[PDB]
Order: C-alpha cells, then structure tokens, then sequence
C-alpha cells in the first residue's frame, strides 16, 4: 500500500485581476508541504461564467495562467484547470469535475479544500458539504484546512506542537498527515504529538500503549498522551 | 446533547493545544438529503468544537487506506 | 501535424439491464472502423440520478462495466466513464465533463455523437447543440452520425461509394474521415468520392483541377466529381 | 431563403448519392443564444437537406488541424 495523498484541490472563490486571494495561495502552500515537491497535484477553480461564451472562456485561460504560476512559486508539481459552469449549474459542475478527474491518468485519492470564507447568514456552506459528499462517493479521502488565512507559506520556520486527536475508531490518517508535514521545513522544527481521547469505559494505561505500539508500527516519531473526555 | 459533547471538546482542546502550532482532527461525517437544517447545525458543532483555534486540520479518509 | 482523430463520445441514453441499445452499439462500432484499434478513445455515458447516492453510484459502475465490455467486443481500445448527474444539472454535467477530460493526459481533439432519437415534439435536441458548442469551444472537431441505426456492424463489408461533399471554405476534415473509414475492412470496398457544389462564379472546370491537387497532397486515393449548385 | 438552399441540396444529394453507402457532410454553424425557435430551425434545414439519406456523417472542425 505505501499510500500517500494524491491531492485534488477544489477552489470556488471569485476571481478579479486587482487582487490575489491569500486563502487560496496558503491552500495552494499547504498542499505544497503535504507534497514536499513530489506527486502531480491536480488544482481546479471554478468560475461562475457561459459555459459556451469565447470571453469567459478567455478569462478562465487567465486563471488557469495564474495558477499554473502560482504553484510553480510554492514548488506545487501538478495540473490546474479552470471549469467555466453557469450559476444554477454550480452543483453538477463541481460533482461532474470528481467524477471526471483521472480519466486514463492517476486519479487522485484525497480532496483538498477550505473551510466556508463567511459565518452563516440566511450558499457558500452548500457548496462546502456538496464538496465533501462528492469526495466519498467518488472514494477519496477529504482534508478541510480550518484557519487557512493564518496558515504559513515557505518563508516561514513553526516550531512548537502539531496535536492530533485521536478517538475510539478513526484511523491512522491524521497522523500520517501530521508526519508528512513535519517532512517540509516549515514545519520540521515542530514536536508531533498524538492525544488520545479517553471513553469512561476504557483504561487509559492500555490505551496509551496501543497509541504508542501502533505509532511505531506507521514507523512515525510522535510523543503520545491520553485525555480522558468526561468530568 | 451535540452542543455538550462539543463544547466539552472546546474545553479539552484549548486546555492542552491552545499553544499548540498546528491542530488535526476526525472530519465527523456530514448529514444526509441535504435538510437546511442539518446543514447549519453540523457546521455549527465544528465551530463550537473549534473555537478559538487559530489552525485546524479536519481529515475524513474511505476507511480503505492502508497506511503501512 | 498528421492530425488525427482522438475521439471522445458523449452518450445521453437510458440504460436499462434489459435492453442493450443498438444506436449505442453503432456509434461504438463507427468510433472503431475510425481508430482500427489505435489510439485511446474515452467513452462517456450520463446517467440520471443522485450524485451522492450509493445506489446509484453502484448503477453507473454497471453501466461502465458493460461500456468496457462493448468496447473490447468492437476493438474500441481506451477508456469508459459514467457521469451520474441531477435532472435539472445535464447541462452544466455535460459541460463540465468536456472541459474536464483529459486532465494531465492527452486530450481529446473530436467529439463523436449521434444525431437526435425523437422527432422533434413541443429537450434531446437541446442537449444536442449543447454538445455542438462544447466541442468547438475546448477546441475540438465534431462529428455528426445520422442515420446511426443503420451504419454496419464489423460482420458486415460494404461496396460501392462513400460521398465527400466539399464546399467553397470547408477543409480536408471530412475527407480525411472518409480515407479513415476506408482503412477497415469494413469499408474497404468502397470506392472514395469527393463530389466538389459549385457557385455560379466558380468555373467547374479550375474547381476540378484544385480539388485533384489538394487530394493529392493529401496522399488520399479519391476520384474527384464537380456538380453545379443553382439551376 | 434557406429552405430553398436545404430543398436544392436535397436534390442534390438525391441525384448523385440516393445510392452510395456513405455520405459526409460539412455541419453548419449552430446558432447563438439559445433560441428556442433558432434551434427547431436549424435542425430542420438539416433534416429536410438529409432527407431520405440512410448514412449520413456530418463533420466541423476548428479550422486548426494540419492533416498534412
């Protein structure tokens, strides 16, 4: 098995030539240092247009020209396109897109996206769950980056913690995730720990030492602590 | 309750990583037929889960990976 | 340059498992007499349904199995994909998957489709020029078969004349996908005819005389016939 | 008018193809916009310049492939 993230990103912001949006390029960072320069990482945006229109088409080779440039800076190897959809056509597009990504090629095996940009007024959280159902279905991991504003690119050097909860069932992917970006230098000078969360029914001795066996297992360096949920 | 469980994951999570650099998660798995209510409650829970934490990983795997 | 055709075909029937549909069997066994078993042809059927449903994503690997079948049987070599789609969300799923196909791989440069079932009544013709526009704008050729019911099966070795109308701008699209047909053995037998309309300006006799060049550089064995337009 | 150019055409092709197994055909430019009724109109000038062909394919490319 050996796996490792094949990423898709998925990105649904507007797109204007005045300004450059910094969640998406702190998305595009984060997949670079999951990435470590290795794998073809497709990144797809969608802009709201006519599908058979020549001017919309012309501004979603912008786009795409932007992209392909923006990940040649954060060192990002991999594809982008542009999808032009209508409106009320924003759902199919985005479904049809995971659907159709990989034909004859490696198809990728987890999705990349943001958590919503705005709090909940009464769209944009629609979209959200659509992109997670879509990537189930079409069964692939999916990883939503929560904070992403204030997530950091290349310059920057995190020391400190990176934590991963880990609860009754779950897996070992979150900690995979945590390994591979203590890989990347922006993160390398970071302690990898791995919190349990303790059941009022389980032992958290013999908790600890199933973390600790099963994390030596995955052949990854991380301190383990146990918390218990209750109170 | 929803709201106890995620509010006392709040107090857990900022007792032990509210210093923390980088925090990661279990994605829960979202509702079903898309009820407008649903939706807003399931983004809520993760808000409350989360509050306060500047950066938060969420991952959801197929349950087939195989890691080792 | 030495274009040639890498095809992709759209299918927007109901699939049923009791039924095997022949328009359906024809359009696969034309894509075949073009190809004579190279190149890498995607077949893409949409499938009414809920993109997130279990049910009918088991449905759509139905489909696409039986896709992958008819495609050996026909020595159709490439790739099947079903897109399952909502009702009211063809459009922007057709769209989508055009702009979508071939993502870091080759792309392909020709739609082939099928002319409409039904009769028009006062909805599959409004799928049809969607179609018609989402090739030319990914920049790709279309190509029309009309009459599909009755083209031949691999059983079957026709004679007599395959007709090529050319007319004042056109290219040497249409002919090329004669010659093409006329490498299988299914239509090796008929002779290539390329029948030049001409204007009341245009003097037959210079018309023959360029068309007998052209076809010649084309390397394409065709023999060359001027027939008046007006009377 | 187009009628009378579909109708010529049909004669056309009648006169010299009633018999030939195969026909290709150059395929107009679609219309713009969506029209409703722009759309039953194109369709019929095919129908009516195809009019008792059993084989018909028609083809348009981009204007951009090289075939030499």
């Amino acid at each position: 098995s050996n796996w490792r993230p094949q990423l898709l990103l998925l990105l649904s912001m507007q797109w204007s030539k005045e300004i450059i949006d910094v969640r998406y390029l702190n998305l595009l960072n984060l997949a670079s240092q999951l990435k470590a320069g290795k794998g073809l990482t497709v990144v797809t945006a969608f802009l709201q247009g006519d599908p058979t229109s020549p001017d919309d088409k012309k501004k979603g080779e912008q786009v795409k020209a932007r992209m392909d440039f923006d990940m040649n800076q954060v060192r990002l190897r991999g594809f982008a396109k542009t999808l032009v959809h209508s409106e009320d056509q924003v759902r199919g597009s985005m479904s049809t897109l995971v659907q159709s990504v990989g034909l004859g090629g490696l198809k990728p095996n987890t999705m990349l996206i943001s958590w919503p940009v705005h709090e909940r007024e009464e769209t944009e959280y629609n979209t959200f769950i659509e992109k997670v159902h879509a990537a189930s279905i079409n069964d692939m991991a999916i990883v939503v980056a929560k904070g992403i504003i204030d997530f950091p690119s290349a310059v920057f050097r995190m020391s400190g913690m990176i934590d991963v909860y880990w609860i009754v069932h779950d897996g070992g992917l979150c900690l995979l995730m945590g390994y591979l970006l203590k890989q990347h230098k922006v993160w390398r000078g970071c302690k990898l720990r791995v919190i349990g969360i303790a059941q009022e029914s389980d032992n958290n001795v013999k908790m600890q030492e199933d973390l600790q066996k099963y994390v030596y297992q995955l052949r990854i360096d991380a301190k383990i602590m146990i918390v218990e949920l209750a109170d | 309750s929803k709201m106890h469980t995620a509010v006392r994951l709040n107090e857990l999570l900022l007792q032990h990583s509210a210093n923390s650099q980088l925090i990661l998660l279990n994605l829960p798995k979202p509702p079903v037929h898309k009820d407008q209510q649903a939706l807003d409650d399931y983004v809520h829970y993760l808000e409350v889960m989360t509050d306060k934490l500047n950066r938060v990983i969420f991952v959801r795997g197929t349950g087939k990976e195989v890691i080792t």
